[PDB]
């Protein structure tokens, strides 16, 4: 039945690719961002 | 850094000058009570914060209070 | 530029670390009339030379910790220890006492720091002073 | 009357007895310093990429493995050396990429810490920003190649295996 | 309504009184008491006024809304748990078993807490999982974060400050760990921690309790 | 006198009891607020701060040590006359596997006789769960009247040595050069205290319990039994026990010591008829013991010039004469710590705190897998009680070893007297060791707990081949697996061949079953028990960082350089240096209080779940045991999920089901538990100024009616509310664990 996960919806394919982009790609470039900021110098 | 404020309320029986674990306090002559002293605080930027000079003052209320400001590494107390 | 023997120690982790040389660092010098065991405010026993004693600390509040047991726990007590603030670039700075009495007593010339000729009770009540960066005990009237 | 007279197997750290540090035989033997001091990190002469090269090297080769043997897809060899081998290039490009945005917040102006001009830490020689960028790259190109090479020895263990045993003799 | 509904309408009562009397008055002790008559010069949020005068911990008006942040969410409690338990006897057909199980304390414990507990931590098991499987999770979790927030409540900062100073005392002295702190490694503060605890206290306690009323629920009521 | 030390002053005066505070100097000033009546019971038994001198401190602990012996004495007299006055002792003697032991009666008040529960044989009572019964059983006791005389001679030596603490300070006190005796103290202990003691044991054991016991596991009825006299009187009825009483005591002297070994056997397992030990393997155990105690005691150098004297064996063990990698403790060694041990009463007391709750544990810990009494294994009620109650005092006398470390650190210790000996070297580089006893918590923290919350993770997604299970991610104990197979190849017919069966079965072996119930069997060790046994690991060594911490720097720290200066027991410095909350040595004891509690229960939740599962069960008749819980221990105590499902709540029903039975006083005592918990938080989450401000307006509206008081109403200070809020917290928690184990046990036996 569910051998993996599936979208009964349209465009099925963005989760696919937009949970890791929210959640595992873009994260850490906007820790990296933010880190930067709190610790530029004047 | 702390600011240490002093009152004239002070009696200049020196015990906040003796309490003080970092030197910022020391006694100044003054002729507004009866001792001839009164407190001071130059040196407060080396005020850690402790308050050992506000429970050694005598005087209802007390005659010197600190009150916590910018934390620097020295009124942070970090030998590190 | 600092003139006595370092007490004998055998040394510890609870002595100088990083922010001692990038930041500040504090000498107190003291005379002793024999050789004898005090308390290292870093932790242990040492044993200071008889004659000139020299000490770097981290904080100023270890020096005055250290000068306040020579000046409680020996008999005769050691009153005479100066403290000094050393900074990175070699310069060290007479910081204890101050004047060159002893804050405890009162000196003709040290002046004024933190007076506030009021009675607490009557600091400016803040609504007043909210736009302007002052806060309550930094001015200078009185309501 | 005992503090620093009798000669003991601790003694002070570089003869400071007001330094935060022992000399202990885990910091000052000669096995332990002749074995740290030549770790690429503290090799001396070494230019910072090659010491990362050769950190990287090392690191990403055995990363690759507790993926491989316990990740969610150990049932099966191709996924599960395809799963180490993702595994330790997020690890290196992450802690890479925490090497690089270190070196840019830690060198703005005279540093502070261990950093700044004035420190005398031994333990931390990489005192220029130039070399802790070189050392980024170098990390960063040598464990993704050791990771891949880890990979391409897992994939090819079969091979690797019947070479062991002289089985391509026949 | 019948006896059960009383004691919990007094309950309600009680804890809307505590919570305003903590509140009320930390608002109109805010500007100076007896304890500190120059309260207003140190803000709203402080932490102390140091250990002179016996002592003066929780001593600002911030901590009055710190206070009593826990006597709402208590009562908040009681009033949830009271509408949850009068409906739940109420949908299953049973009322009984909140009228006559109501006015005494194990009734509240056994029939309301206990009882409605065997679907949600059913939620996994070690036979299978079904879909309050994340309804079980996040009530542990909720059970976590709790938790977490005692140390937070209980433990205060010189005992963290003295141990974060023997971590910079390792790290200054490890080989091969070449990051230093740019910002010093300091405990976090006596008003930071209050409000630290607080808030896990806080999500927790909705994290607990969201759990239990939806798993109870819409297990009993799918 | 004999010994020409005494001669104590201290009047026996009765005026000084209305003058309370006389002994600290502001104590007897005058009250005025109300924190002196709580300071006159936070330091009245600290006798260090009282006085100054070494000498009359030493006869104040002696004269106490008496009072407390005499206390002690009190409440042995008062359990012998229960099992002699209100107990079924007589009817568990005729059928101890069937009558419930009882030695509590309620009186017939308010709703109040529904604890009488029914015992077995008509007796209505509460079912003790002290091992009281089992333990009278093993001594030898049969009736009653032997009990009540017990109680009768307790309650004499009560009286005795209420009159020695009071001869030995108001009539004949000591000199400090007698308590300065180690030597003398440590032989006397040593070969007259214990050895003596044990041998006086093995003579009772010898000549009265090994032949009730015998008599009883043969069939006889107890008031058939004789009484223990005859059995010392004459040899023929001794002779027909045992066939080697027949030769007297010759070949003791002619060391022909294998004639012997009928009632000094070295078995080494279960008496299957009872369940406990074998009676002439404890026998010969205590002459053992004997044996090596007394000689033992003739150590050290006391009047005679044979012997060791301690301060030399101290002062030689330090580099250049000890092993060459254990040298790093220097030239100096142990070279002052005679002078500390023989001046400082707190650094004797926190060494024997230390080893006095260690060994409660190991008491604890050695009781349920070699029950050493009879029909003790089958009353799992009693098991349970005693194993927890010997962990939590242990657990507690261990804190209180850290509080006196830190006493002696903050009072006691001088730098000028231990000079770069092993105490000054451990207080100059104690950053080493709480930094590496921080990275080994974290350490054992993630690969204890984490893994039970990935066990969690993976098994609400579905997914348990990806557990840390026995059918997932095995995680087996190898090396506590082996030594159990050691254990059980050791004593066969090998490394043990004159025992015949394991030293426990919970090793390995066979199966204890006494009355249908399992005794002892077999404890499997599987990934659950790598598990829970790191939990233990993890839990040990963060209460170890909290207490060593607060002794470790007790005297001063980076952040405070004179904390000495400010005592053991201070609040705060203060809230500067970012704040300087708890930093005392007390306060660490405090936050390890809460740490010891959160490693003690888990130990005894272990033991509750793992023995309910997988040991504690009904043999049929064929011999198949069906265990309480059904062995769901390794399946199901490896999530977190599962600990509260499947332990909590499921085995929690005996105690909230219990209204309207004779468990509901533990159904009472459960929420009472968990008020006195909620209510400990009051004071652990609120602070000194709050409460303070609120009581003024209690007094305004208390000076509006006229009803002011002269002592003046102030809140709890600072570390009394810290106090208060610990001991509420611990009071609560324990008694809601005691109520759920003890409703839980008898109610499903
Ligand atoms: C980088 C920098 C640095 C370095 C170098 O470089 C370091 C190092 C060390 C050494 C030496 C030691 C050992 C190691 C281990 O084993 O353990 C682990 C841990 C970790 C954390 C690990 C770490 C690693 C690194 C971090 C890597 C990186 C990663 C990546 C980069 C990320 C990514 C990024 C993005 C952007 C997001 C340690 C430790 C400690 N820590 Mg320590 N670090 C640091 C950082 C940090 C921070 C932030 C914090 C806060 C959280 C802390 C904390 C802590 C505590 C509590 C403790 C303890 O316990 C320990 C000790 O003391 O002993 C004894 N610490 N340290
Ligand atoms: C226990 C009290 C409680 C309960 C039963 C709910 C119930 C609900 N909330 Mg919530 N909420 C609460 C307290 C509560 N809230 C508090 C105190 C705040 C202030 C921070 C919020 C802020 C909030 C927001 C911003 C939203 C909701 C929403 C919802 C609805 C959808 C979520 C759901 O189906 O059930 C699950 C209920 C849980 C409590 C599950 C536990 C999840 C934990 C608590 C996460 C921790 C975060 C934080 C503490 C609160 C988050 C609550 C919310 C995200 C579920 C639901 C009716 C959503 C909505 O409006 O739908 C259209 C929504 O967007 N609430
Ligand atoms: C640890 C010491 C200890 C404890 C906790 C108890 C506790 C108790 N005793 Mg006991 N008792 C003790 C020592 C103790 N006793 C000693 C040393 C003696 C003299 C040998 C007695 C002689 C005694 C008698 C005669 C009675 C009690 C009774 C009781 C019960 C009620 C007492 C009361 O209501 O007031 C109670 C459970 C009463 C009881 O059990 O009611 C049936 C009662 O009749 N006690
Ligand atoms: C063989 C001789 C002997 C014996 C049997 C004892 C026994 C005892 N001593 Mg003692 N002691 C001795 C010699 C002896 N001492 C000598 C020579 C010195 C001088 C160095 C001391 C100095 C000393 C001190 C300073 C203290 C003791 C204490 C104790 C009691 C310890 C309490 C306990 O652990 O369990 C308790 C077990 C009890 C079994 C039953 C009471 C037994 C009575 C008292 C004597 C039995 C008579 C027996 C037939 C002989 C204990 C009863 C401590 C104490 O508690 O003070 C009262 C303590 O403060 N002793
Ligand atoms: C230390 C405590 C103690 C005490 C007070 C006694 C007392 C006694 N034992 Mg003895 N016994 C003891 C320990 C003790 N025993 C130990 C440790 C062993 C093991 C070797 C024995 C083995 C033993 C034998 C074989 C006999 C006695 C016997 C006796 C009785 C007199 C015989 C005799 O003294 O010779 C006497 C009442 C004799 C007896 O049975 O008299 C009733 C007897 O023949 N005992
Ligand atoms: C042989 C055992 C033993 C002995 C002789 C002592 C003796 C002492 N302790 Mg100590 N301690 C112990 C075990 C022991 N402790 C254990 C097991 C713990 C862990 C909880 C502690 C933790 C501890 C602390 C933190 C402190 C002491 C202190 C003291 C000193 C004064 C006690 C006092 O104020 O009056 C008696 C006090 C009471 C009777 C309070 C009773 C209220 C309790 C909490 C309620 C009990 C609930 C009940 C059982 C149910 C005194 C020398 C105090 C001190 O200042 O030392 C110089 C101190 O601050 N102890
Ligand atoms: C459940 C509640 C809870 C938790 C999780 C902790 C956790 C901790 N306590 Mg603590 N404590 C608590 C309750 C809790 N405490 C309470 C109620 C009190 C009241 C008295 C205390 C008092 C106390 C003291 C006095 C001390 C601690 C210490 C510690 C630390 C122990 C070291 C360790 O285990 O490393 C492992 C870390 C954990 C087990 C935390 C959970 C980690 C989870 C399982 C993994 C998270 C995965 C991943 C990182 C998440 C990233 C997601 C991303 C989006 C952020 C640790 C962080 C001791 C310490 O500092 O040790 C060095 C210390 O001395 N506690
Ligand atoms: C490594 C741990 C170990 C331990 C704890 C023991 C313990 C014991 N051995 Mg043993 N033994 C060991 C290793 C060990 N053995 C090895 C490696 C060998 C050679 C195979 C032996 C061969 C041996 C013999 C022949 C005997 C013992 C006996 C004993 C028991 C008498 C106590 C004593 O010797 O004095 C004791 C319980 C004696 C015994 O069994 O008690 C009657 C005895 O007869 N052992
Ligand atoms: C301390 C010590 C120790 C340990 C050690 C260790 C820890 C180990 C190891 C190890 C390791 C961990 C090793 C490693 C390695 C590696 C390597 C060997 C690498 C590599 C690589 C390569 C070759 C790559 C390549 C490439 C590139 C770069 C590019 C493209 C792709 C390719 C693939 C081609 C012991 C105790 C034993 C003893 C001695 C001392
Ligand atoms: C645990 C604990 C610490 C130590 C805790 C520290 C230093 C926190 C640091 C842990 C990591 C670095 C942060 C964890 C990150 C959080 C999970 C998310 C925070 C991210 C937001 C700030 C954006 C204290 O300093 C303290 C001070 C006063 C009273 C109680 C306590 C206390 O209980
Ligand atoms: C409630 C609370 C108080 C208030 C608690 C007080 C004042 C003690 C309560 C004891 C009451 C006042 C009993 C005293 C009453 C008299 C002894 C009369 C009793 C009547 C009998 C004689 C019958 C604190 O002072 C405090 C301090 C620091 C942290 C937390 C807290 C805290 O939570
Ligand atoms: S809040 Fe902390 S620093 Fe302030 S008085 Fe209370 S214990 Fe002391
Ligand atoms: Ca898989
Ligand atoms: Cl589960």
């Amino acid at each position: 039945d569910a051998t993996q996960l599936e979208g009964a919806y349209a465009a099925a394919w963005l989760p696919w690719i937009m949970i890791p982009m929210i959640t595992y790609i873009l994260p850490f470039p906007i820790f990296a961002i933010a880190f930067l900021w709190i610790e530029r110098e004047g | 850094s702390h600011s240490v404020k002093i009152y004239d309320t002070c009696i200049g029986c020196t015990q906040c000058v003796r309490a003080c674990p970092t030197d910022v306090l020391e006694m100044v002559p003054w002729d507004g009570c009866r001792a001839g002293q009164i407190a001071a605080s130059p040196r407060t930027e080396d005020c850690v914060g402790c308050k050992r000079c506000e429970t050694a003052c005598p005087t209802d209320f007390l005659s010197i209070r600190v009150y916590l400001g910018a934390e620097t590494s020295r009124s942070m107390g970090l030998a590190y | 530029a600092l003139t006595g023997s370092m007490p004998k120690f055998g040394g510890s982790t609870g002595g100088l670390l990083t922010a001692a040389f990038v930041e500040e660092r504090y000498a107190i010098t003291w005379t002793s009339s024999k050789e004898q065991v005090f308390e290292m405010p870093t932790g242990g026993a040492a044993t200071m030379n008889e004659g000139e004693n020299l000490l770097e600390l981290a904080r100023k509040e270890q020096c005055l910790a250290l000068g306040a047991q020579l000046r409680t726990k020996f008999k005769p007590k050691i009153t005479d220890y100066k403290i000094y603030r050393i900074f990175p670039n070699g310069e060290t700075t007479f910081i204890h006492p101050a004047d060159g009495v002893f804050p405890e007593k009162v000196n003709e010339g040290r002046g004024y720091s933190g007076k506030k000729d009021r009675r607490i009770g009557e600091n400016p009540n803040p609504a007043t002073i909210k736009f302007s960066g002052q806060n309550t005990f930094e001015t200078d009237m009185k309501s | 009357s005992d503090a620093y007279i009798s000669d003991d197997p601790i003694q002070p750290y570089q003869g400071n007895p007001q330094l935060g540090n022992l000399a202990t035989p885990i910091n000052s033997s000669n096995l332990a310093k002749a074995f740290i001091n030549n770790l690429p990190a503290y090799r001396p002469g070494l230019t910072p990429f090659l010491r990362g090269l050769e950190i990287g090297m090392a690191h990403g080769y055995f990363l690759v493995g507790p993926e491989v043997v316990f990740g969610p897809l150990k049932e099966g060899s191709h996924g599960a050396n395809l799963s180490g081998l993702i595994t330790a290039i997020y690890i290196t490009v992450s802690a890479c990429l925490g090497i690089s945005i270190f070196a840019l917040a830690t060198f703005q102006g005279d540093p502070r810490g261990t950093y700044n001009s004035h420190s005398r830490d031994r333990l931390r020689p990489l005192r220029k920003k130039e070399d802790w960028y070189q050392l980024s790259g170098g990390i960063l190109m040598g464990s993704l190649g050791g990771a891949i090479f880890a990979y391409a020895l897992l994939e090819n263990f079969e091979l690797l295996d019947s070479i062991l045993r002289g089985a391509v003799n026949v | 309504i019948g006896p059960g509904d009383f004691l919990v309408h007094h309950a309600i009562a009680l804890g809307l009184h505590v919570t305003t009397l903590i509140l009320v008055k930390g608002a109109l002790d805010a500007r100076g008491s007896k304890l500190m008559p120059d309260k207003k010069d140190f803000g709203y949020a402080f932490p102390c006024d140091g250990p002179g005068r016996g002592g003066t911990c929780d001593i600002s008006a911030w901590d009055s809304v710190y206070l009593a942040t826990f006597w709402m969410l208590n009562t908040l409690g009681w009033v949830t748990f009271y509408w949850h338990w009068k409906h739940l006897a109420i949908w299953s057909g049973n009322v009984a078993q909140f009228n006559e199980g109501s006015t005494y304390l194990m009734g509240w414990f056994r029939d309301y807490l206990w009882l409605n507990s065997a679907q949600l931590i059913n939620g996994y098991n070690p036979y299978g999982t079904n879909n309050l499987a994340i309804w079980a999770w996040i009530f542990l979790f909720g059970h976590l974060v709790w938790a977490i927030s005692f140390m937070f409540l209980i433990t205060w900062r010189g005992y963290w400050q003295e141990l974060i100073e023997t971590l910079m005392w390792a790290h200054e002295n490890t080989p091969l760990s070449f990051g230093y702190p740019k910002d010093k490694p300091v405990a976090l503060s006596i008003v930071q921690a209050r409000l630290v605890g607080l808030v896990h206290f806080t999500v927790g306690y909705i994290a607990t309790y969201g759990a239990f009323l939806i798993a109870s629920t819409g297990s009993r009521f799918p | 006198a004999s010994a020409a030390t005494e001669q104590s002053p201290i009047p026996t005066s009765f005026e000084r009891w209305a003058k309370p505070g006389h002994f600290d100097r502001t104590l007897a000033r005058g009250p005025k607020t109300t924190t002196w009546i709580w300071n006159l019971h936070a330091d009245a038994h600290d006798f260090d701060s009282h006085t100054n001198d070494l000498q009359d401190i030493s006869r104040k602990i002696f004269s106490a040590h008496f009072g407390h012996l005499a206390v002690v004495f009190v409440w042995l007299s008062g359990m012998y006359f229960h099992g002699a006055r209100f107990s079924n002792f007589s009817s568990w003697m005729a059928d101890p596997t069937h009558i419930r032991p009882s030695a509590q009666v309620v009186w017939p008040l308010v709703g109040q006789d529904i604890l009488n529960g029914d015992m077995g044989g008509g007796f209505r009572g509460i079912q003790i769960t002290s091992g009281l019964f089992q333990m009278w059983r093993g001594e030898g006791f049969t009736n009653e009247f032997q009990l009540y005389c017990t109680a009768i001679g307790a309650l004499v030596m009560a009286g005795l040595m209420i009159f020695a603490g009071w001869f030995h300070y108001h009539v004949r006190s000591p000199k400090l050069e007698w308590f300065q005796n180690v030597q003398s103290m440590l032989n006397h202990h040593l070969a007259g205290l214990l050895g003596l003691g044990s041998l006086g044991w093995a003579g009772h054991l010898i000549h009265v319990a090994l032949p009730t016991n015998k008599l009883l596991d043969a069939g006889v009825a107890p008031q058939d039994i004789p009484l223990p006299h005859e059995f010392v009187l004459d040899k023929a009825l001794m002779a027909e026990l045992y066939p080697s009483f027949a030769q007297g005591i010759r070949p003791f002297f002619t060391l022909n010591w294998a004639t012997y070994s009928d009632f000094l056997t070295f078995n080494g397992g279960l008496n299957p008829v009872t369940g406990g030990l074998w009676m002439t393997d404890i026998a010969h155990h205590h002459v053992a013991i004997a044996v090596l105690f007394i000689f033992a005691g003739h150590m050290y150098r006391t009047n005679w010039g044979i012997g060791h004297s301690i301060r030399t064996m101290l002062e030689d063990a330090r580099h250049p004469k000890m092993l060459p990698f254990l040298s790093f403790i220097g030239p100096v060694g142990h070279r002052g710590l005679f002078e500390v041990l023989t001046t400082s009463w707190h650094a004797q007391l926190s060494i024997n705190l230390a080893m006095m709750g260690s060994l409660s544990i190991i008491v604890a810990q050695h009781m349920y897998s070699m029950p050493p009494y009879p029909y003790l294994a089958t009353d799992y009620g009693t098991v349970t009680s005693l194993f927890t109650h010997h962990m939590w005092i242990g657990g507690f006398l261990i804190v209180g070893a850290a509080a006196h470390a830190g006493i002696f650190m903050v009072r006691d210790y001088d730098p000028a007297e231990n000079v770069n000996n092993v105490l000054d070297r451990v207080l100059r580089h104690r950053d080493a060791i709480i930094s590496h006893l921080v990275w080994v918590c974290q350490f054992l923290g993630f690969h204890s707990f984490a893994m039970y919350c990935h066990n969690d993770t993976m098994r609400a997604f579905g997914r348990p081949q990806d557990m840390f299970s026995d059918t997932g991610i095995q995680l087996q104990p190898i090396f506590a697996q082996w030594v159990q197979h050691i254990q059980t190849m050791a004593v066969g017919s090998t490394t043990a061949p004159g025992v015949a069966s394991p030293a426990s079965y919970a090793f390995g072996g066979g199966l204890v079953a006494v009355g249908g119930k399992v005794a002892m069997m077999p404890i499997s060790l599987g990934t659950a028990d790598f598990l829970i046994h790191h939990i233990h690991a993890f839990t040990i060594h963060v209460t170890v960082l909290v207490l060593l911490k607060g002794v470790l720097f007790a005297r001063n720290s980076r952040l405070i350089p004179d904390k000495s200066e400010l005592g053991f027991r201070f609040p705060c410095d203060g809230p500067g240096r970012g704040g300087t909350c708890q930093v005392s040595a007390w306060d660490h004891v405090f936050l390890g209080l809460f740490w010891m509690y959160n490693s003690i229960a888990m130990v005894i939740f272990h033991f509750f779940w793992k023995m309910q599962s997988d040991v504690w069960g009904a043999v049929d008749a064929n011999g198949t045991v069906s265990h309480i819980t059904g062995g769901n221990f390794a399946q199901s105590s490896i999530t977190i999920n599962g600990w509260l499902r499947d332990f909590l709540w499921a085995q929690a029903t005996q105690v909230i089901s219990s209204y309207g039975s004779a468990l509901s006083a533990y159904g009472l005592m459960f929420l009472a538990g968990h008020f006195v918990f909620a209510f400990s938080l009051m004071f652990l989450f609120s602070g000194r100024g709050y409460w303070q401000e609120l009581i003024e307006s209690i007094v305004w509206a208390h000076n509006k009616l006229r009803i002011t008081t002269a002592i003046q109403p102030r809140a709890l200070s600072i570390t009394q509310g810290r106090a208060v809020g610990a001991a509420h917290y611990l009071l609560g928690s324990i008694v809601t664990t005691w109520a759920f184990f003890l409703a839980r046990m008898a109610a499903i036996g």
